[PDB]
DNA sequence: TTTTTTTTTTTTTTTTTTTTTTTTT
DNA sequence: AAAAAAAAAAAAAAAAAAAAAAAAA
């Protein structure tokens, strides 16, 4: 989004990975790819694509001890979460745990932590939600009804299955803003995720049980 | 010798036919599983070689199949296992020759329609197919999944019967390598191009296409479910219905696809599919399916006597109830209800009565606040029984829960596909968050709960799909909390007609009890750091389904009548769930279910009393009052 | 010219059987059957496979295991059997129809091993395509040498001669109809959709199957092709079609009478003279339903129905009575609907929201084999001259309720879709089951308020039956006793004076009667209608209008039809008036 | 070389389902 | 404020009319 022209929309390009360049990138992964811009023959108009040669996962998708052993190291990470956001010392310490998450036990109880920041307008709720997105390894930030319905869950698109923010955020942190003003069906879908950690769909063209 | 479409080095390999043949014969003649458990292998004289007894069974029954466990070969000889897995095409014919030689050396006078063909199974499980590689092409693999759909029979030619247009001379050409060599010149009168192929006089085998959903135990982050295509050939057609959970062992086939269904040009990219070699319906983490119950030879006499002895213990019911979901604490009544649901009532035939089908399953609605361990029970039962399904309210629709129509993107034909409810025909449908369900999709459940059928009438086809499902629904109180100020029926927030369908509405409330809180905290903490085994409960349920067919008795009938009258009097209040005639039927089922637990084969006073007690304990009728609340 | 010795021997033995087999009387029965083969529109001889087994067991076995490769030879044997006896046209062809095959196979059992050999199956007809002329063997002209390649046999595909040896007027055609069937409910395996294989019918038996009928097809499974690719599809070729459960062992009253056997007519006539046949029919048709005598009587009169009539101006007088059932849950409404469906032939049952408009009324598709279009019959159509049981009527969408109202109004469905228009007939009575609004019937309101049916829908319902669940202890005890007796003794405990088959035959016979209305009955009707209108002068559950006079006339007609009477006596009018009066319920209020 | 049947592509419309929105208690 | 019914979106399927290319003789 930082490099799209002011009045334009992001442009998409095709990449044909092969050999040992497969199963390296999943949907939603920020990737720098070095390949060859080659056309596929169809005047002699020709489509294009990138023949992948080197795939690297960047930023959050990217893939000393003395300070970690410190007593206050717990506070330091907390104080380092969105430092420009003054105060909220306790909240950041709670979000820190959300990033770390509990530990799954299978005697199957989930090990995730769900934190809802409810408050009055202009108390930097969104900024923290936006900050977590730029920090968590796998994350998705959906706001209100802009990305609703199939935006969260999956859809059928041969017919393949495409996951929504939850699926892309699977084993990650899905930052939901304005949860209260979310579509009632979407809230129901989340209810399953925060307890079942799955998305059971039985629509017309879809009958699966996703893993979120 | 029925040809199988599924199927010095020969060429570019590491196998010589004689070596594999002799090694397989040896393995078949001198293999004993040391850790074999008598129950694990029923009706087999363990001390003697296993597969020779298998051959004896084949001689007796006549089934010309030998289910060979690939793990047995792996243990006995790893090199032969490598050869088999790497080159299933060449190895399996060698095994067929070996087993035929062994079984005609002994029993030289046995009669079979064709020769005996081996079926390797339980090959090293491929956790996730996506992890498969082009290096794994044309190799035996075993996967586990659920069958979404099965297509109708497709006849595939094996021998072409040609006749001369002039002299009518008949010859049978045989498929060579996927092609038939048209003679192009008659052998009788020598006329050119006078041989025409005749379809109906030719020889055909079967081929069934099965679209199967895999349940890969290795689920990388963000990976969507995966569906694959299987081909079943000449005996495995319609061996698995939609909804069945299977372990499929077969050859990983990749075939060319033509850019159009008419031009000979093919995409550089292939698309892969499995040729089924063996189906395994057994799973140690679930109960026995209906097919396993159907076949009689599943319970060794010792195991049958063990189950009989278990049934004679007074605490059989409570021991069985305590077995379900050991990680859930002191839900004795709920677990008893789920046990009665698993056992199910008698399946009766009412065609002669002119009454129609009668529902013999049991539907349990757990109404409770979100905090209570509701969804855990539903997920456990969904992860316990076969032919089970799960739904989460707003995530489903009526058409998707009943049936729909779609263009199969491998034959490009508009075909009808079943829904979630049908897939669990003879299983259990766990409907979670039942309250958060629009009335449109809810309306469907009425027929599935009373009639057990689903009569669709749409442009595509008009027909009624039979669905004998048992519904395990979970609902939250209106306002997400069971406020004691509102009456029971008001708090449930469901139409009275629908609540009448359910035969057990368990109210999961939170009694502010210190002892219960302390014990539950102890239990949960113990779980965080951590009986009657599955192998015995599973067998008990399978046997009870197979043999026990309880029939009502005089005293049971009288007690049921009196109990129904008492229920009608009790539920006649304003806020309590009113009692209808449909509830009497419910009691019957429950009673029968309990009578099925004791293997009584006849419902008597105790069973009806237990059914009435369980129903009254549900709805907390004792803890309620005429001033409902 | 190689001779198929097996086929020739089969032909010889079959001809010997045809010219030698004798019935019980000792006469050559098949000679008598062939006697009718001379007349045009008659080119098929029905031969019972039981006779074939009795005469020559080896021949029957050979035919069963080699049906397809010998059927042409059986046809040739029949042609020789008939030609030498009479002066049939030389070009006329003849076909052999087998029936009474002892064993039946399931649609799931039609494996490739059954290809090209005799088999009988049972199924439900989904739809029948039109009838076409089919080319079996004609003439071909080479455009390179004008050498006429003659009598090339077509195998379900336009098959030109493969190589030159070097028209229509001179060809032989046979009737051909591709009718699609589907698997029966009993045969359906757990959790699987029904299977459909398009069976193909030929001369004579080219329209014996209609959409919605349960039929047994006897014939052969075959493969049809759909460098070259051999893509084959299974298809059934049937040489005979018969009902799966024949109504009569042997359309106007006398024709139906002769259609029956001697014993069936004895039974029908005996019950026609059976005084109190009304109560006997009520009990026998609903043995497991306690009480609710009024609803049973209503559905019985519905099964019989009135007498349709046409006005001089062309107005159509509805002659089929509809019924609706409304009340508290667990009042055995859906049980009444299921009883009517399972009993009455041509009875189709549906649900509230499970049926769309097209599948509930009709649809159109284009024939895959010609330029014409075929009509997929919806639920309403399959109930033609029958009954449609709509359970949970109140839940039905308005887009569909409009269609149901149209069907009740003018009995017809008008379609303008997919390049074709059509006005099709739907002479169906409607048995609806509607839940009261709020899920319980409120006695302090008119019927209009207790249910969510639109006024037009209710207007044309002849009978409304209210089933309130009064919490009476005696009724509860009786209901419990009956239900427990049912569930204790399943097969027995049902002593119905007349078997459902006997009642079906009696209904089919009685439906043909068209009772008159004598002057005495007319005066009695006038007085009864006067009194019934005076009833509305406390309040009733719904007003009484002239439509109630129409309902009373129709109910009297149905009552007359029940006893197979020819004139509506005053007693029938009295009974109809009493039943309709009981159907009206007072709106009690504090 | 010259025909022919197919192949596509390019528009357009139609039908089912789902989702979104509007009205009522 | 929440549920029921209606309307619109949108996606998939069908007709089809016409221009171009590959296979056949
Ligand atoms: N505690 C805080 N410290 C620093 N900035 C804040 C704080 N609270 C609010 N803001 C400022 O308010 C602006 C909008 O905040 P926003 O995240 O939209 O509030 P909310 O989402 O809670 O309504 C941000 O630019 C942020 O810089
Ligand atoms: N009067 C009665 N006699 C016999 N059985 C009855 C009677 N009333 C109710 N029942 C039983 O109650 C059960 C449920 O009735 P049902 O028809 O499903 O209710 P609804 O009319 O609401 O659909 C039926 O199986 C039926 O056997
Ligand atoms: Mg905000
Ligand atoms: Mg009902
Ligand atoms: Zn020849
Ligand atoms: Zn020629």
């Amino acid at each position: 989004s930082d490099q799209v022209p002011v009045g334009n929309i992001p442009r998409s390009i095709t990449v044909l990975v092969e050999g040992e360049n497969t199963r390296i990138a999943q949907p939603g992964d920020h990737v720098s790819v070095t390949g060859i811009f080659l056309p596929i023959l169809r005047g002699l108009l020709s489509e294009t694509y990138l023949e992948a040669h080197r795939i690297v996962k960047m930023n959050k998708s990217e893939d000393e001890l003395r300070q970690i052993a410190e007593e206050d190291f717990y506070e330091k990470l907390a104080a380092s979460i969105a430092p420009e956001i003054y105060g909220h010392e306790d909240v950041k310490k709670a979000l820190l745990l959300l990033l770390v998450g509990g530990v799954d036990q299978s005697p199957k109880i989930r090990g995730n932590i769900n934190i809802c920041l409810m408050g009055d307008p202009g108390v930097a709720k969104s900024q923290l939600l936006s900050y977590i997105d730029r920090l968590a390894p796998r994350s998705q930030y959906t706001t209100g009804r802009g990305s609703s319905g199939v935006g969260l869950t999956a859809a059928v698109l041969e017919l393949t299955l495409e996951g929504g923010a939850l699926v892309l955020a699977d084993q990650g942190v899905c930052c939901i803003d304005e949860f209260d003003k979310m579509a009632e069906a979407d809230r129901t879908a989340i209810h399953e995720v925060m307890e079942q950690q799955t998305i059971s769909i039985a629509k017309a063209g879809i009958l699966t049980t996703l893993n979120a | 010798v029925r040809q199988r479409p599924d199927l010095l080095v020969i060429w570019g390999t590491d196998v010589n036919v004689a070596a594999c043949k002799e090694n397989f014969q040896r393995f078949l003649q001198r293999f004993i599983d040391p850790l074999a458990k008598e129950e694990e292998n029923v009706g087999i004289d363990i001390t003697e070689p296993l597969y020779m007894q298998r051959l004896g069974e084949i001689n007796v029954i006549g089934e010309p199949f030998l289910n060979v466990n690939c793990e047995h070969i792996k243990s006995f000889d790893k090199n032969l296992y490598r050869q088999l897995i790497s080159y299933p095409q060449e190895v399996i014919p060698t095994f067929d020759m070996a087993v035929n030689e062994i079984f005609f050396d002994r029993y030289p006078d046995s009669i079979l329609e064709h020769q005996i063909q081996v079926r390797p199974f339980n090959a090293l499980k491929t956790k996730n197919m996506r992890n498969l590689n082009p290096e794994d092409i044309d190799q035996l693999i075993t996967i586990s999944g659920m069958v979404i759909r099965t297509s109708q029979l497709i006849p595939e030619m094996q021998e072409a019967f040609f006749q001369c247009q002039v002299c009518a001379h008949t010859t049978r050409v045989e498929m060579d390598r996927g092609r038939i060599a048209e003679p192009s010149v008659c052998g009788r009168c020598h006329t050119t191009h006078s041989m025409a192929l005749i379809h109906n006089r030719s020889l055909f085998s079967d081929k069934q296409m099965i679209k199967l959903q895999e349940s890969p135990e290795d689920m990388p982050a963000g990976q969507t479910p995966h569906t694959v295509i299987l081909f079943a050939h000449n005996d495995l057609v319609d061996k698995v219905q939609p909804g069945d959970r299977v372990n499929v062992t077969g050859i990983y086939r990749a075939v060319p696809i033509r850019v159009n269904p008419r031009v000979s040009n093919v995409k550089s990219v292939y698309k892969t599919h499995i040729d089924v070699i063996h189906y395994r319906k057994t799973d140690a983490k679930r109960l026995h399916g209906l097919d396993e119950e159907a076949e009689q030879k599943l319970f060794s006499e010792k195991r049958v006597e063990l189950l009989k002895e278990l049934s004679r213990k007074p605490d059989i019911y409570e021991r069985l109830a305590s077995a379900l979901a050991p990680s859930i604490y002191e839900h004795e009544d709920i677990k008893k209800g789920i046990l009665l649901q698993l056992f199910g009532g008698t399946r009766k035939d009412f065609s002669h009565t002119g009454r129609g089908k009668f529902r013999a399953e049991i539907n349990i609605l757990l109404c409770g606040d979100p905090g209570t361990s509701k969804s855990q029970l539903l997920q456990y039962v969904y992860n316990l029984v076969p032919r089970g399904q799960y739904t989460s309210g707003k995530g489903s629709s009526a058409v998707g829960l009943t049936a729909y129509v779609m263009k199969d993107p491998e034959t490009r034909q508009l075909v009808l596909q079943t829904g979630a409810l049908v897939l669990s025909d003879n299983g259990i449908c766990c409907i979670d968050e039942f309250d958060k369900m629009n009335e449109s999709t809810r309306s469907v459940l009425h027929e599935v709960m009373e009639q057990q059928t689903l009569s669709i009438a749409k442009a595509g086809i008009i027909c009624q799909l039979n669905a004998r499902t048992s519904v395990l629904a979970a609902a939250n109180p209106i306002e997400s909390q069971w406020n004691p100020k509102k009456t029971t029926i008001e708090n449930i927030q469901l139409p009275h007609t629908l609540l009448s369908r359910f035969d057990l509405i368990f109210l999961m409330l939170d009694p502010q009890d210190e002892a219960y809180d302390r014990r539950l905290a102890h239990h949960l903490v113990a779980l965080y750091y951590q009986l009657l085994d599955m192998a015995v409960l599973k067998d008990y349920i399978a046997y009870a389904h197979s043999t026990i067919m309880p029939r009502l008795s005089e005293e049971a009938s009288q007690a049921l009548i009196e109990a129904y009258v008492d229920m009608r009097k009790i539920g006649s209040s304003r806020g309590m769930v009113s009692a209808y005639p449909r509830q009497l039927e419910s009691l019957i089922r429950l009673a029968e279910a309990h009578a099925k637990v004791r293997l009584s084969n006849k419902v008597e006073a105790i069973d009806v009393e237990e059914a009435k007690r369980l129903h009254r304990e549900a709805l907390k009728q004792s803890a309620t009052d005429p001033r409902t609340g | 010219e190689v001779r198929d010795e097996v086929a020739e021997k089969c032909q010889k033995l079959f001809l010997d059987f045809l010219e030698e087999f004798q019935s019980s009387d000792g006469e050559i029965k098949y000679l008598q059957l062939a006697e009718e083969l001379i007349r045009p529109e008659r080119n098929t001889l029905v031969v019972s496979f039981v006779d074939l087994e009795q005469f020559n067991q080896q021949l029957s076995t050979t035919i069963q295991e080699e049906f397809y490769r010998v059927y042409p030879y059986l046809c040739r044997a029949l042609k020789t059997f008939v030609k030498d006896r009479k002066e049939i046209p030389l070009a006329k062809d003849f076909y052999v129809a087998f029936q009474d095959l002892p064993t039946r196979h399931k649609i799931r059992e039609l494996t490739s091993s059954r290809i090209g050999l005799l088999t009988r199956i049972s199924g439900q007809v989904v739809r029948t395509h039109p009838v076409h002329p089919e080319l079996v063997s004609g003439t071909f002209l080479c455009l390179d040498c004008q050498t006429v390649i003659r009598d090339v046999e077509q195998q379900f595909k336009y098959t030109q001669p493969n190589i030159c040896r070097n028209d229509t007027n001179k060809s032989r055609f046979v009737d051909f109809q591709k009718v699609r069937i589907q698997e029966t409910q009993a045969e359906l395996p757990r959790g699987s959709i029904p299977r459909s294989l398009e069976v193909i019918l030929r001369a004579e038996a080219v329209e014996s199957a209609q959409a919605g009928d349960k039929c047994d097809f006897t014939g052969t499974l075959i493969v049809v092709p759909d460098v070259r690719d051999l893509s084959y599809r299974l298809v059934f070729l049937a040489c005979c079609v018969a009902p799966t459960n024949p109504r009569f062992g042997g359309q106007t009253a006398e024709s139906i009478k002769n259609q029956m056997t001697v014993k069936e007519w004895e039974k029908v006539f005996e019950m026609s003279q059976d005084k109190n046949l009304y109560h006997n029919l009520c009990t026998s048709l609903f043995p497991t339903i306690h009480g609710n005598d009024e609803v049973k009587r209503g559905v019985l009169l519905m099964l019989f129905g009135g007498v349709p009539k046409t006005t001089g101006e062309g107005t159509s007088l509805r002659g089929d009575i509809n019924v609706c059932i409304v009340g508290d849950p667990s009042t055995a409404k859906s049980q009444f609907l299921k009883h009517v469906e399972e009993f009455s032939p041509r009875a189709v049952y549906t649900s509230g929201k499970a049926s769309s408009a097209a599948g509930l009324t009709a649809a159109v598709v284009r024939d895959e084999e010609s330029h014409e279009f075929v009509i997929e019959a919806g639920a309403l159509m399959l109930a033609d001259n029958g009954v449609c049981c709509i359970d949970e009527f109140d839940k039905m969408d308005v887009r569909d309720q409009v269609a149901i109202h149209e069907a009740m109004e003018q009995q017809t469905i008008s379609i303008t879709k997919a390049g074709v228009k059509a006005t099709l007939n739907a002479r169906t009575s409607i048995l609806a089951a509607a839940n009261p609004i709020s899920g319980h019937y409120d006695r302090s309101k008119s019927l209009k308020q207790n249910i969510n049916l639109s006024a037009p829908i209710m207007s044309r319902f002849d009978l409304f039956f209210i089933l309130v669940d009064e919490c009476n202890e005696v009724t509860d005890y009786a209901i419990a006793r009956r239900i427990v007796d049912l569930h204790s003794r399943i097969e027995e405990s049902i002593d119905r004076v007349y078997s459902l088959d006997d009642i079906r035959r009696y209904l089919l016979f009685a439906r043909q009667f068209k009772p008159k209305i004598s002057k005495e009955s007319e005066d009695f009707i006038v007085e009864q209608y006067k009194h019934l209108r005076q009833r509305d002068g406390t309040k009733s559950s719904w007003r009484i209008t002239v439509r109630q006079l129409e309902s009373m006339i129709r109910l009297s007609e149905a009552m007359a039809r029940m006893h197979c009477c020819d004139e509506v006596q005053p007693k029938h009018v009295k009974e109809a008036f009493r039943l309709l009066n009981k159907s009206i319920i007072r709106v009690e209020t504090p």
